[PDB]
């Protein structure tokens, strides 16, 4: 009854891949394929079987051999990282609709950019209304990994820290964001805070100093 | 003689897509044949032995396109195949009718007609689509009770769609029964139907037939 | 062409009931097109609803059939979605879709046996929580020297304390777009959420451009057009 796809596969940049979807429904109704990339609705790839919709690069194809649907994708690229899923109709029963669980395609190979830190300090109005938040944005890094450290003058801060998962920016480079919430005497009492940020070994730190 | 080759006289007429050459001669004496009935959607065909006798021998053949692809048909989606039609390895329908089924999910009246102007005897061939059950059937035309009328001077006979479950015949449990006319030189022949008809495409005129 | 929008709270009280609107444009609902409901659990996949035709005729998901009901008005060219007894496991991004009609049997052409979803709605969030609607406090993030990095500069607006999701940033009404980016909200540990959006912007205009960014939290029905000026 339910359609069974791989979670997660991976192929390298100009490379060839398939995708593969099984269920004991896709013997009464053709497969259909769709795209989904983070935080958009998602998108149709494939009518049915190898009929694409208009918009949709020739590199996206679909086939069928039984209960077994597939989607390839010729000359992989990275803005094809992203989830798919199959899907059809039910060839029993009152006919429902049946999804597959999804597949997380990484395109590796791309090249690998250094993050870039931009730290902000609590805004005058934000201090005005008794609180601070120091804002920490991290952009335009590949591979979408980075882990974030916090100093008041030079000792750490786990207390009062929340960031953000990675997430792509248009341009196919992550990006990511790190609060630390203050009190407005938390942060004229010290000298300076720091955004650490490590990515791939290497550290990028910006400090904001309350004097300035 | 007319040379059919692995086809036979009802894939020849009706356009079967493994029959896509061989319209050869426009005039023959007789007709050269030896593939499960020949027709690609199951079905009945109506008077099938008497046409291969008005067939046998002929002298200005001809294949004309009695209702254009287009235009002819404004509304009604034109463009139905289906696997039992195959034409290489992708599914097709026959050369010389078209499978009318919904458009924007309405199935307006039809009434189309031809007066043949070619001097010559005219046969038109149409179809009428049995589906094997009641939502799909209203799922393509959108009428519980259709019909299918085919009127002339000298032809008149109403369809009725007649549903029910059949055996899966050629993988295929729906059933299209076929229908041929001739109409004579400056006779008017009109379709008036509701839903299953398989729309004639493209005729043939002829003499001595 | 056909186009979808989608119209719902943004939250829903534990064991109450869930409405959403779905609204038809550029195309009639009275067509063989089975209107569809499809929802998206945070960080989960696609669920299938259920799916109606002009005529009535329905067709629900197995698991909620008890507790769903899709309906359709053609007064106003709409169709709708009602789930009832809503727990935090009804949270999730709810879309509608038109999807194509099909056959049972073997009957039909091969058309009418494609299943897909081609025109979606937009998307929208639905929270499943007893906690009430707060709006959002909006800062902005200057831009100064230690932030620009040569011939462009980094400002932005920080969305401060805002409950449920989602909450939407663009710059100068929409007249702004590239080098933008809004990133993920954050949950703080109250239940708030908070977010940044920020834009790139050249060193030599942030002296003689005027830079807005507007804010619109539909759960709260807020809309906050924040001025984000050099500091001085
Ligand atoms: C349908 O047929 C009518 C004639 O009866 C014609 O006027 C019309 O343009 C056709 N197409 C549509 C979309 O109505």
């Amino acid at each position: 009854s339910e359609l069974t796809q791989d979670p997660a596969v991976s192929v390298a940049l100009g490379q060839t891949v398939r995708i593969t979807c099984q269920g004991d429904s896709l013997r009464g109704y053709y497969a259909s394929w769709y795209q989904q990339k983070p935080g958009q609705a998602p998108v149709l790839v494939i009518y049915g079987k190898n009929n694409r919709p208009s918009g949709i690069p020739d590199r996206f194809s679909g086939s069928s051999s039984g209960n077994t649907a597939s989607l390839t994708i010729t000359g992989a690229q990275a803005e094809d990282e992203a989830d798919y899923y199959c899907n059809s109709r039910d060839s029993s029963g009152n006919h429902p609709v049946v999804f597959g669980g999804g597949t997380k395609l990484t395109v590796l190979g791309q090249p690998k950019g250094a993050p870039s830190v931009t730290l902000f300090p609590p805004s005058s109005e934000e201090l005005q209304a008794n609180k601070a938040t120091l804002v920490c944005l991290i952009s335009d890094f590949y591979p979408g990994a980075v882990t974030v450290a916090w100093k008041a003058d030079s000792s750490p801060v786990k207390a009062g820290v929340e960031t953000t998962t990675p997430s792509k920016q248009s341009n196919n480079k992550y990006a990511a964001s790190s609060y630390l919430s203050l009190t407005p005497e938390q942060w004229k009492s010290h000298r300076s805070y720091s955004c650490q940020v490590t990515h791939e070994g290497s550290t990028v730190e910006k400090t904001v100093a309350p004097t300035e | 003689p007319l040379q059919l080759g692995n086809c036979s006289v009802a894939g020849w007429i009706l356009g079967n897509p493994e029959c896509e050459s061989l319209i050869s001669k426009e005039s023959w004496s007789y007709i050269v044949e030896t593939p499960e009935n020949g027709t690609c959607y199951p079905g009945y065909f109506a008077d099938y032995e008497e046409l291969r006798e008005q067939l046998s021998s002929v002298s200005s053949f001809e294949r004309f396109e009695i209702f254009p692809k287009e235009s002819s048909w404004p509304n009604h989606t034109v463009t139905g195949v289906t696997a039992s039609c195959s034409h290489n390895g992708k599914s097709s329908f026959y050369r010389n009718l078209l499978w009318l089924t919904e458009k924007n999910g309405l199935y307006p009246n039809l009434s189309n007609s031809y007066v043949n102007n070619k001097e010559k005897e005219v046969l038109v061939l149409w179809g009428v689509h049995h589906p094997s059950n009641i939502r799909d059937q209203r799922a393509i035309y959108h009428t519980e009770n259709a019909y299918v009328s085919v009127v002339s001077s000298h032809y008149s006979r109403r369809f009725t769609p007649e549903i029910a479950k059949r055996p899966k015949v050629r993988g295929q449990e729906g059933r299209i029964n076929y229908y041929w006319t001739l109409l004579e030189p400056g006779d008017t022949i009109i379709f008036e139907a509701n839903g299953n008809l398989i729309a004639p495409w493209y005729a043939f005129a002829l003499s001595r037939g | 062409q056909v186009q979808l929008q989608e119209s719902g709270p943004g939250l829903v009280k534990p064991s109450g009931t869930l409405s959403l609107t779905c609204a038809v444009s550029g195309g009639s609902i009275s067509s063989s097109n089975w209107w569809s409901w499809v929802r998206q659990p945070p960080g989960k996949g696609l669920e299938w609803i259920g799916e109606i035709y002009h005529g009535g005729s329905t067709n629900y998901n197995p698991s909620l059939k008890s507790r769903v009901t899709i309906s359709v008005d053609k007064s106003k060219n709409q169709f709708s979605l009602k789930l009832s007894s809503v727990t935090a496991a009804d949270t999730a991004v709810y879309y509608c879709a038109r999807a194509p009609p099909y056959c049972t049997s073997a009957s039909c052409p091969d058309d009418y046996y494609y299943y897909y979803m081609d025109v979606w709605g937009k998307g929208t969030t639905v929270t499943v929580s007893g906690a009430s609607t707060k709006g959002p406090s909006v800062f902005p993030l200057a831009p100064s020297s230690k932030s620009t990095s040569g011939g462009t500069a980094a400002l932005g607006c920080l969305v401060k304390d805002y409950f449920p999701e989602p909450v939407t940033v663009s710059w100068n009404s929409g007249a702004l777009t590239s080098g933008v980016h809004t990133f993920p909200a954050v949950l703080q540990s109250s239940g708030l959420y908070s977010l940044s959006s920020v834009v790139t912007v050249p060193s030599s205009s942030l002296g003689t451009q005027t830079y807005i960014c507007n804010v619109n939290h539909k759960p709260s029905n807020t809309k906050v057009d924040k001025r984000v000026e050099p500091k001085s």
